[PDB]
């Protein structure tokens, strides 16, 4: 992890998430549970959706390709149409497997980083009312009850 | 109290690529490479491919008597010619610029034949009856060409011939012919009377003038003659005129070609199906809008860019940890 | 962005600051305004000049480039060409675009990373000294005249 | 007392776009695409461009006589023909190897034009004052190439012609001529006597013999008959002879070529005007520091790479947040 | 630096260290010495290794590419073969260089993110039981000993 | 107590650049551009190169007289030509379709040379000890090339000579073979008797005939004569028949060629060495791992990618700030 969270101080990943792909667990003294932070998942759900499409707009489409016959006497011509057609393909080849390999690189960063960010908005939120247990766990002072964890959620936690 | 901040995790097994790290298990991907087809040469545009089958585009525009089945046929998606695509010139001799020729076919989408020159009103003073040879055969009995006619001396004279015709179609005319080399100067007289015949072609921007080269060659098909195949497109309102004292294979039909680009000529042992696509490839037809497909580089319709990868495998989701 | 700061935990910029792209506002009993700190925004300035005459570095200049005529009879060769010509006009096509998104994307996180470190390098320096507001804001304990914020910028301060 | 750390922020509207997001508005950014030009031909190197308008390269090189407004340019940065270029053989006939002429001619800054065969001198015992015909008109009269001369036999004879020239240039010859094809064997001794001519034509590195082709192609410019062009390119110290007993369209003028290499011919119908540039297109000269254009992909001079692109703006500053 | 840590807030590196990329330096009653992290400095070995060898394996080897010859009247396939070898000369040249410009770009910030990652797992590791001196340092409270030192390193430690 | 975390520092000097900042000192990197060559022409596969020196590639298949020492040579894995190949067709003439022909050997890894037509015992009504010539001379005396034969008239009479061969070699055969083309009609006559002679060659694919085309050329290597070198690939199977009444320069020595991919030829002045290599260049051969070289674009065997670069360093450590 380049942002030290997904599969950094933040181990492994909730099977029990399964509204979003960033969220929180909470347990309060009316019950556990998980949920997904809509707004941070969102905004990463239109990036990527944007990545994708991006990659897609810029590998052309394949219209009509057909080949050339050539006589005996064309040899030359004939590899001079091969060395142009093994050179593009294995240029086109490179650039999709390239693009591909770099862009699931920043990928895995970006929800790396997403998550961090998402702990220090929640971290700076409760600021002293709580303490870091580490693992990405907020151990409350003061009981918080589900009301009151849904204001973390929203960021409406503004509480002294 | 507690809250904490994770992240989502899955059954999914997919897995991906990255530069530091290969083999990455992750939520969710989307695979950007197309690899499957159906395995048959279908319709485009709701128009069929021309099979070219057992016959080769020199069999089909000459009209090897092999290639009946093609007569009937004037307007495709697609040209195919298979592996086996054998029958052309079934009288030995050398197709002139035949490679341009199909170059040009590729994007040819359908044409009007017309007997340019009928065979029984265009040569009153040559025989138009004995043109045929065992090298072209026919239910086991010599034939020739149909697009062609193979004129004679008549009576023992083969009197200056000139032919002409105007191209009123409003488009392209493909005009072929052939000049025939017979092997003996006695076969050019049996043939032909004149010794030294010659043949004249001429339009407003081909002219060319062929000469016999007697002479025995090794046999082909039972020739030691040869016969040499020509052709020209003859631009609309142009002229195209044909002069000749012997060794003449005559134009008996022509064809008025309407141009469609983004067709073309492939080689496929696939079989021809009822069926739509809007890509075809000589493997089989592509539908799927994933931007890359492995199925083969050539290509006609919408679709995918070939590429020699095996696998392009997109992450979208994050790594995947359910760590259970 | 991906380090959380510019459009993050510091929702905006300041048309206020006109000497820099990153800087200090500073409310001091004495009075305000806007001080730019010359040590990132200079470096910034340098990596990004750096960053575009490398892109333009890398694309070749273009010279005499005609087209070739080709006979009836050279259908083949003339789509050769033509391949050719629409064979490199698509790839540099794509080069030329693709750098240019991959390199805004880092410049942007760039700027980000940058703003990051700058808080964290004020803060580092208060220390006990004063209390995160958030917005990048630092407020001061113990007071501090112009000499003294000063000090924070050209990080001189100490004083643990 | 308070201190806080931010970002610079202004009015800007400049925007870029990245892969995970579209229409950045951003504090500051430079355009890489260069989309301007102003229209016009100007001149390259300090060389006006060589203007062919209602001609093209034959028929300056052949001296159409609707062209004789180029008699006179000798040098040139870049040669442009127009959708107008008509005037060029006037004469049917084919121009053998005409593309790669043109090819060469890429890299030819200026000639040295001359008289190879003086018209008054070289030709003692053959016509030279009765070359002239209805399909190179000038001022309404029967004319012909200013560079060429139709010979003819004279007094009802023509002798075996030999006539050679030394390349003492120092440079590159580029020779022409044309070999006159009559429609009937009348016209072959109206005009040539001997019923079979022939013109042969040798140097170290060129040789080939030329024969009469006799027939009635249909009428171009009034003309059943044709007229085909040669050319080839002597090389310093080597010697060009040519030997006929008719038929010969012998060379008058040659072009003594200097190479300036990095040019080319263009289309265009853009108009030429008093000014300079480093980079020209078909639609305009360019002025700009910028590595990128799509403006024209044909280019001459030092230009941007062309590109197919219709922006391109890189990020500088930062996201621009007034938060007003 | 893009994670500050790196010519950051951790100036200069140790030349002392010469058994990994990141370590510790620790200075006990017992005495002083160096000690690199297996776990990080394996751990990138391994991500770079993989990074050279992804490289490697993108680019396509050269089998036999020789030339061919042309008469005096083949000027135009002659330059169309020509405009093809440069065409895919400079193609390559591009690709070459650009991805070994970017993927060090790349490098760097994958080290700097380590080290900032490294000290990160150590601050909050110790916590309360030593403060934040900077450059890196921590400076204890109940004077660890080397058995304790190592205790931090391995992770282990684990002090309230 | 302190505990401190850091990074690693030592005495390189290494030096990388990224798009932000350039001479970045790092501790460690690797190369990826070869650069280095041990300057030799060594072989591969084991096999040695042919080199052709002071020959190229039309001396050594013809045989000019001064490759001889190529005779013996059946076997290569790749051919060397010098800037200094210039022995080629001594006798003046156009060599049709050469480049073709070389692009063919391109892929020929060796051949067996066998008399084709026996010098003695295939021409018995033709002289055929009196084809040599000036032009090709040898130890001063007047030669020919090795691998024709230059036939004549014997007692003033060159009745019409008809040879065919059989390619039973079980692979691709090829022939080469000569048109004589005499100064003058006094020449022809008194080399070939008949003043109205021609060659024709035909197999199964292959048609030509060819005519004499006297004139007085400009003198090359004292010839005003030509002579024009022909040849052709039999296929298996196939029969070839040489027919002529005069000016036949017969077939004496043909090739049956073996195929072998990947080998060309090229231009070199390295020496050859008893060296061996799996990657060669015309400037010396390349022993490395790396995927970039800079030291040439032409290349035979296993490779790694030319490009352009000076420096191609890839960094792997991190930025080096020993500061002591
Ligand atoms: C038009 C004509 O005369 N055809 C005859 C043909 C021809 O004479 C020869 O092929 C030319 O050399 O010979 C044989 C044949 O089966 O081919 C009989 C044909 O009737
Ligand atoms: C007119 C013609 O070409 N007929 C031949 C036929 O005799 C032969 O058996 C077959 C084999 O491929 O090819 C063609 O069909
Ligand atoms: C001299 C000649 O070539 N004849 C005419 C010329 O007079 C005319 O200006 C031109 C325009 O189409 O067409 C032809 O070139
Ligand atoms: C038959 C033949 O080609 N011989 C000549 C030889 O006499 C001459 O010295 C050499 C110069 O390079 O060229 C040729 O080899």
């Amino acid at each position: 992890g380049l942002f030290g969270a997904i599969a950094g101080f933040i181990e492994g990943g909730w099977t029990g998430l399964i509204d979003g792909w960033y969220g929180y667990h909470h347990q309060n003294e009316q019950g556990s549970g998980y949920a997904a932070d809509q707004k941070s998942t969102q905004n990463a759900i239109d990036g990527i959706t944007n990545k994708v499409n991006s990659v897609i707009e810029k590998m052309n489409t394949q219209f009509t390709a057909v080949g050339k016959e050539f006589n005996n006497l064309e040899r030359r011509i004939k590899n001079l149409n091969k060395k142009v057609d093994d050179g593009f393909l294995d240029v086109w080849t490179y650039n999709a497997e390239l693009l591909v390999l770099l862009e699931n690189e920043r990928t895995l960063d970006f929800h790396d980083s997403n998550v961090k960010n998402l702990y220090e908005k929640a971290r700076s939120q409760l600021r002293n009312n709580a303490k870091e247990i580490g693992n990405g766990c907020f151990e409350f002072y003061h009981k918080c009850d589900d009301a009151c964890m849904e204001s973390v959620r929203n960021g409406t936690y503004d509480y002294p | 109290d507690t809250l904490c901040i994770g992240y989502h995790a899955n059954n999914s097994t997919d897995t991906v690529d990255t530069v530091l790290e290969k083999n990455v298990t992750v939520t969710h991907s989307v695979n950007l490479l197309e690899d499957s087809h159906n395995g048959k040469l279908c319709r485009l545009g709701g128009i069929a491919p021309l099979q070219l089958g057992k016959c080769n585009i020199a069999g089909w525009l000459l009209g090897n008597p092999e290639c009946d089945l093609l007569l009937t046929v004037s307007s495709w998606s697609y040209i195919v010619e298979t592996s086996n695509s054998d029958n052309g010139t079934c009288y030995p001799g050398d197709f002139i610029d035949y490679e341009e020729l199909r170059e040009q076919l590729s994007s040819v989408s359908s044409f009007e034949k017309f007997e340019i020159f009928p065979k029984t009103s265009s040569w009153p003073n040559h025989e138009t009856t004995r043109g045929v040879t065992a090298a072209c055969p026919y239910a086991g009995a010599s034939s020739f060409y149909r697009n062609l006619l193979w004129l004679v001396k008549k009576g023992n004279s083969y009197p200056k011939l000139s032919k002409s015709y105007v191209n009123n179609k409003g488009k392209e005319v493909l005009v072929l012919w052939g000049v025939h080399h017979p092997p003996t100067s006695t076969d050019q007289q049996s043939l032909y009377q004149n010794a030294d015949a010659y043949v004249s072609v001429g339009s407003s921007k081909y002219d060319r003038r062929f000469t016999p080269e007697i002479a025995a060659r090794p046999k082909v098909r039972g020739q030691a003659g040869r016969m040499n195949y020509y052709w020209t497109l003859l631009e609309p309102g142009d002229t195209i005129t044909f002069e000749a004292t012997g060794n003449l294979v005559a134009p008996r039909y022509a064809f008025a070609l309407n141009r469609g680009s983004g067709s073309g000529i492939i080689t496929s042992d696939a079989p021809v199906h009822d069926c739509d696509t809007k890509c075809q490839t000589p493997h089989g037809a592509i539908n799927s809008s994933l931007p890359f497909q492995n199925i083969h580089p050539v290509t006609i319709g919408e679709c995918p860019k070939y590429v020699k990868s095996t696998k392009l495998r997109m992450a979208t989701g994050l790594r995947n940890i359910p760590a259970r």
